[PDB]
RNA sequence: AUGAUGUCAUACUUAUCCUGUCCCUUUU
RNA sequence: AAGUGUAGUAUCUGUUCUUAUCAGUUUAAUAUCUGAU
């Protein structure tokens, strides 16, 4: 992402579930890491949703609220049909934040 | 140049196939997929005719169609694989008319990539799951679960990559209620990918992989792996379970083996060929296309053969395993695309060009002299083919769908104002030389010619429950004659008219009582001998009438009009009023008693001072006026009819109006039928009540697909009008001509364009008028052939072959090879060759159908271009150049050498003459007029060569050319060269120093296979790739010069046409409308793009494409701006097509639109006709 | 603001109107003869 | 007369980010 | 006379190669680096 390089998207392939995102996070392109403009919905993984891994947040991996959709500039990029989109790093942020 | 997009008419070829009870009843519906447009049929059991039932533009690229049927249901799915990866599920809803959604679910990215699955769709026996798989490198697999609301639920996709995995194609394996299992003929490029020494690229053997998706594991695997003795083309899935065995047949080059699963053997059979054929030995045989009648009973396949004889391919089943594959010649049929074995003894054989086929399935291919090939009879050798005639099918209709339109030139032909569009499409023995004219074809079934002045016509039937007509009345001009229809047209008059003089109307009153109107008065005519008459009081003389299902209007002189209600118990009651009009009536109208209403609630009367008022016929308002109406015009006619109804008028010039129905009048609409009085009457066709013009053209106005459209009636002038039926005439118009009666039929509801071709011997490539003749020269050449005279060689040849077996030498049968030429239409062209080729130039009388003059070239021969002009040096000799390549090979490794005949065409231009054949360098591809001389195409060098007397003196050579001269249209004083990678480059020729100098060049290349000069600086050119664009040189563009090259163009137009267009000569179409260009499509479509006058209008259809593009957007799942923009971005070009879904859009969608637009939506639905008005037929 | 662009565009479409009507009269013209 | 080097300061960008938890380690 | 943290970038200050050659790695080529006179 923008604000994190560092992570690593899942790229697995496409289910029939429906994500949402967390309330800290929500509106905000799950790819395009805009504000304005969606497109489309966001498909999750297979595996990417099973139990505790279900309800999570795409983006934020916390607890969802809302659903969230695909920027519309992803969508017209052909950004938006590209694999499944699940953070599953969680690294150089949030790591030393709980400390303070 | 913003342009607006039409599609005149649709893609008739078809490239996909289905059969089954998709529309959920009994009836068993036929799903064709067209390259851009899908739809369904529902032909004819009894009948026989196909009519197309749904019709609905994909919006995309349909590369794969398969039904899916759930288990326990009685209705089909339907499976759309497009280029999107966007897997759809869409069912049927005959309810609404309209392909719903049923499930859509995204797979990959866009685009027909080698690793976008698209490239094969299956769907198993079961109906419990479907496949996706690309080129290579992609396999998906889909489970289908029914709902407890019966939703079918698509689970998630199941992966089966495997990497370095070509496949050939896909098949679903039986399996009852088991592990199902899909197989695929798979090849492995890995291993010959490392091989330098080109040796593993050989001993690398397709094999038939078989996955099973274990329900259980929720995971595909690789369950067996077959390897095979040579590679296949096509497989087919034996029927297994408590039906047939389970397996698969695979076809490959002159084999077809069935091995299926478990422990059963491998059972070879080759596949036959012609005794005796001329086709090559070299050339193998493959199984074009396949289809199964599965029964309870048994199981069979028809399979289409490469030279297209149909075989009945029978499996022998033994207790458990497969006993042998009976083969039996089945039919001979054309190069088949497409077979579809339908219920009811039906067979849709699609070929890849021509028209398609239904044939019905008379012969279960039992029962015949003809002899059973089996896998298990020996031979070494191959089993030689007895062809014969159509004996197991006969043909019972032909879907004529003109495809591939190699040329095409609008222009009148003939004599006629109305241009005629010169289309030539075919292949080879397909050929058709199709002159399409914007009409409909009337089936005429019989004329007599009436004495004296006949001058009205009506039809009247028996009763309510008589499902024919029944009489009908002829007013002549001092007289009235009455006949009885039964098969048996002679003379009536026990009817009960008494008309001896002319009547004013004569129609149905009730149930089965006639009503008739005479000058002297009305007589109502019951089901019994009685007659009441009612004489007209006054010396007022009736001047028209209108008959309703339950009322009845007369209107005499003065505007004295009166009313009749048909009672309950069959008597009619006087209106108690005398409605005096403004002044007299010209005509009047009034409508049918709907089911549920007694009566009509409006009724209109026309005066002649040129207006219009409909009054209310309730009694609430009876003989009060409603609504007037400006008529700019003396009125000729009126009338009314539902499809939501509309009211039209008929006034004295050759135009009319139209108007919405309501209490009051609405909206205006206007076309011009015209040179002749607008005269209308009512008619029934379709199921639809609709209305028939009788003027200079009958325009016959109904509804198609939710939107009214009117053509004329290609047939002589009619002066009335009405209409007929019986058990030989389902539904037809018998009319009054001048001193002439004809009762026709026009059953091709398909409102676009009839046309009747004149058929030729080899595939054309141009086409050339002749000017002063008025004639049509064509340039037939088709490679990978042999000539006539090639074909006679190779029969003697073979003849003295057969001959120097000396078989009891005694055998008689050389002759029957000699003489007994088959049909090259019919029972195929046996032709071959991998470099061989053959030309032929035919001249034929465009109106008539003869060929007046005919050359044939040599067997090496190839030609590539033809065109007519006369010579500068020389007079009024018209010559024709036609130009030719010998040794020419769709291989890169052929040039040999080129000739140029100089054909003379003397003799009233109907007599050609090749004098000089100057022979020419390359491979030539062109050749044009240019100031008196001929500029040609060497390759990369363009030749303007004067006509001298032994050959064309090169007076003139410019080598610029980049890759070879594929497009050279001529302007005043440059030329616009485009070459076959290259775009087009403008050339300016200095005639005072005689040299060529390209004046500027293209940004972005594209492959252009036809051009056309839009203006002095513009050119609009197509793409092999299926693009079509416009350059337009800029006013710095400097005439006169002495990253590629200096001066540069921009692209002012760019649109992505979806099919790959060939021709384009926009000009002018309906004559008073703006001229525009008319495209033509390698898929059998001609549309027209017309320019935006106003920028309003400009900005208004950008809003509607806007807002179109979210509210009803496509069900292949392909974006808009996607399926336009495949090749090369959009470029100021307005998708009329997809704008045309506002008239089939839902109405909450419609009031969307027009909220979004600020206007109404028969507003948006008045200024789409606006455009298809004034720009088009 | 809009308001004006609206009042004119109005007044433009009265005029294509207008114009339209007048283009298919004079087509009708055309078609009799 | 551009540059390489790297302790030590400085401006900037990522619409970067403050209630984040042991809901999961219960191994002897 | 107040900002917290997570990654990265540039401009500032101080220092160093008149080593003649050969071979190699590396470089687009230099350069740098590695061994001998």
């Amino acid at each position: 992402a923008k604000h994190h390089p560092d992570l690593i998207f899942c790229r697995k392939q496409a289910g029939v579930a429906i994500g949402r995102l967390c309330e800290k996070c929500d509106g905000k392109c799950v790819i395009c890491d805009s504000y304005v403009r969606p497109c489309t919905l966001v498909r999750i993984c297979d595996e990417c949703n099973y139990g505790s891994y279900q309800g999570r947040c795409v983006i934020c991996g916390g607890p969802g609220v809302s659903d969230a959709y695909y920027c519309k500039e992803c969508t017209i990029q052909e950004k938006d049909r590209d694999g499944c989109p699940k953070i599953v790093n969680l690294g150089s942020s949030k790591t030393d934040l709980f400390y303070e | 140049m913003f342009l607006y997009n039409l599609t005149l008419q649709r893609a008739t070829g078809i490239s996909f196939a289905i059969h089954g009870n998709f529309s959920g009843t009994k009836q068993q519906e036929i799903v064709v997929s067209r390259g851009k447009i899908l739809e369904l049929l529902r032909p004819d059991p009894n009948t026989g005719k196909v009519h197309t039932l749904l019709t609905v533009e994909v919006f995309g690229v349909i590369r794969s169609l398969m039904a899916f049927r759930l288990t326990g249901g009685t209705k089909d799915y339907i499976v759309v694989g497009s280029d999107s990866g966007r897997i759809v599920i869409l069912e049927y809803q005959p309810s609404k008319n309209m392909f719903e959604k049923i499930h859509q679910e995204t797979f990959g990215k866009s685009g027909c990539r080698r690793i976008v699955p698209g490239q094969f769709l299956a769907v198993d026996p079961k109906g419990r799951a479907v496949m996706i798989s690309a080129i290579e490198k992609q396999k998906l697999v889909y489970i289908l679960n029914r709902d407890a609301a019966a939703r079918l639920t698509i689970s998630s996709p199941l992966e089966a990559h495997k990497a370095n995995t070509l496949v050939y194609h896909v098949v679903g394996v039986d399996v009852g209620f088991e592990n199902p299992m899909f197989a695929c003929l798979e090849m492995d490029y890995e291993e010959a990918d490392n091989d330098p020494t080109g040796e593993a690229a050989a001993n690398t053997q397709q094999t038939l992989t078989f996955y099973e998706l274990d329900l259980g594991l929720n995971h595909v695997v690789r369950k067996y792996s077959e390897p095979l003795e040579e590679h296949g083309n096509f497989l087919i899935t034996v029927p297994g379970g408590s039906d047939g065995p389970s397996g698969v047949l695979i076809c490959s080059e002159n084999y077809i083996t069935y091995k299926n699963f478990g422990d059963q053997p491998d059972i070879r059979c080759p596949i036959p060929r012609r005794r005796n054929d001329l086709d090559d030995p070299e050339r193998g045989m493959i199984f074009v296309c396949s289809a199964t009648h599965k029964t309870k009973s048994m199981f069979f396949f028809l399979a289409q053969t490469e030279q297209g004889d149909i075989f009945k391919i029978t499996l022998e089943t033994d207790e458990d395993m497969v006993t042998e594959i009976r083969l039996k010649y089945f039919d001979t049929v054309p190069v088949a695309a497409a077979m579809c074995v339908l219920k009811t003894g039906f067979l849709f054989v699609a070929s890849e060009f021509g028209n398609h086929y239904l044939y019905q399935i008379a012969h279960l291919g039992d029962d015949d002299e003809e002899p059973e090939f089996s896998s298990a009879m020996p031979l070494e050798d191959t089993f030689f083919f007895q062809p014969r005639p159509l004996k197991n099918l006969v043909l019972v209709d032909e879907l004529d769908s003109l495809s591939p339109i190699l040329f095409c030139q609008i222009a009148d032909l003939a004599n006629e104002d109305t241009p005629q569009l010169y289309v030539a499409c075919g292949r080879g023995p397909r050929s058709s030389l199709r002159v399409l004219r914007h009409g409909l074809e009337v089936s005429e079934m019989a004329v007599s010619e009436l004495p004296g002045n006949p001058n009205a016509v009506w039809t009247v039937r028996r009763h309510i429950e008589d499902e024919f007509d029944a009489y009908i009345i002829v007013s002549f001009v001092n007289a009235t004659l009455v006949l009885s229809i039964g098969e048996t047209v002679e003379e009536v008059t026990d009817s009960g008219f008494l008309g001896t003089t002319p009547t004013l109307s004569c129609s149905l009153l009730g149930d089965d009582a006639l009503v008739q109107v005479y000058p002297d008065g009305i007589r109502h005519i019951r089901a019994d001998k009685r007659v009441n008459e009612w004489k007209t009081p006054g010396k007022k003389t009736i001047v028209k009438c209108a008959v309703n299902q339950r009322q009845v209007v007369i209107a005499l002189t003065g505007g004295e009009l009166v009313y009749f209600e048909m009672d309950p118990s069959g008597q009619l009651n006087e209106y108690t009023e005398r409605k005096e009009m403004s002044a007299d009536v010209v005509c009047m109208s009034l409508a049918n008693v709907p089911p549920g209403e007694q009566r009509s609630r409006f009724l209109a009367v026309g005066l002649v001072d040129n207006t219009v008022r409909i009054i209310s016929l309730d009694p609430s308002d009876c003989l009060q006026p409603l609504s007037m109406q400006a008529l700019p015009a003396q009125p000729e006619s009126l009338c009314i009819v539902e499809m939501f109804l509309y009211l039209n008028i008929g006034l004295q010039n050759g135009v009319l109006l139209r108007t919405v129905l309501d209490p009051v009048t609405g909206d205006l609409s206007d076309t011009r039928t015209g040179s002749r009085p607008v005269k209308l009457f009512r008619v029934r066709m379709q199921g639809q009540e609709a209305v028939l013009a009788m003027s200079s053209r009958s325009w016959l106005s109904y509804s198609y697909q939710s939107r009214f459209h009117l053509t004329p009636l290609s047939y002589e002038t009619l002066e009335f009008a009405s209409g007929f039926a019986s058990e030989q005439c389902p539904e037809g118009i018998v009319a009054i001509s001048t001193n002439t009666l004809r009762i026709l039929a026009l059953e091709k509801l398909g409102a676009v364009f009839n046309q009747v071709a004149f058929p030729l011997q080899y595939t054309p490539r141009k086409f050339v008028i002749h000017p002063e003749s008025n004639n049509l020269i064509i340039i037939e050449t088709d490679h990978n052939a042999y000539t006539e005279a090639t074909k006679a060689q190779r029969k003697q040849q073979m003849a003295e072959e057969m001959v120097e077996a000396a078989g009891e030498l005694a055998a008689e049968m050389a002759a029957a090879f000699l003489n007994e030429n088959l049909p090259e239409s019919i029972f195929g062209a046996p032709k071959a060759g991998n470099g061989q080729w053959a030309s032929v130039i035919r001249v034929m009388n465009p109106i008539q159908g003869n060929t007046l003059d005919l050359v044939q070239l040599e067997q090496n021969e190839a030609a590539f271009s033809v065109a007519v002009c006369r010579f500068s040096n020389t007079g009024e000799d018209w010559y024709v150049l036609v130009g030719v390549a010998k040794d020419l090979i769709l291989n890169p490794r052929s040039v040999a050498g080129g000739f140029v005949y100089t054909y003379k065409l003397v003799n009233n231009g109907e007599k050609l003459e090749f004098l000089h054949k100057t022979p020419v360098e390359e491979v030539p591809a062109a050749i044009a007029p240019f100031q008196g001389r001929v500029l040609i195409g060497v390759g990369k060098l363009l030749r303007v060569y004067d006509l001298g007397k032994k050959k064309l003196l090169r007076k003139c050579e410019n080598k610029h050319i980049a890759n070879y001269i594929s497009g050279i249209q001529t302007i005043g004083h440059r030329v616009i060269v485009s070459d076959v990678q290259e775009s087009f480059i403008w050339v300016r020729y200095k005639r005072n120093e005689n040299q060529l100098i390209i004046f500027a060049d293209d940004t972005y290349p594209r492959w252009v296979t036809t051009a056309s000069l839009l203006d002095y600086d513009t050119v609009a050119g197509a793409d092999k790739f299926g693009n079509i664009c416009v350059v337009r040189l800029p006013p710095n563009t400097n005439d006169e010069v002495d990253n590629g090259a200096s001066q540069k163009a921009e692209v002012i137009m760019n649109y992505h046409v979806g099919e790959t267009v060939l021709s384009l000569q926009k000009t002018t179409l309906i004559p008073g409308g703006s001229e525009s260009l008319v495209y033509t499509t390698l898929s059998g479509g001609i549309g027209i793009l017309v320019p935006f006058t106003s920028h309003e209008d400009h900005d208004f259809f950008q809003h509607v494409e806007m807002h179109l593009r979210s509210e009803h957007p496509p069900l292949c799942g392909r974006d808009h701006l996607s399926f336009r923009s495949y090749y090369f971005p959009v470029k100021n070009v307005i998708d009329g097509d997809l704008c045309e879904q506002f008239n089939s859009m839902e109405p909450n969608k419609q009031k969307n639109v027009s909220e979004e637009l600020d206007r109404t939506p028969p507003e948006v639905s008045k200024k789409l006709e606006d455009i298809r008005t004034r720009y088009a037929f | 603001e809009t308001i004006r662009r609206q009042l004119e565009l109005e007044k433009k479409k009265k005029q294509d109107l207008d114009d339209e009507e007048k283009t298919a009269k004079f087509i009708e013209e055309q078609v009799r003869r």
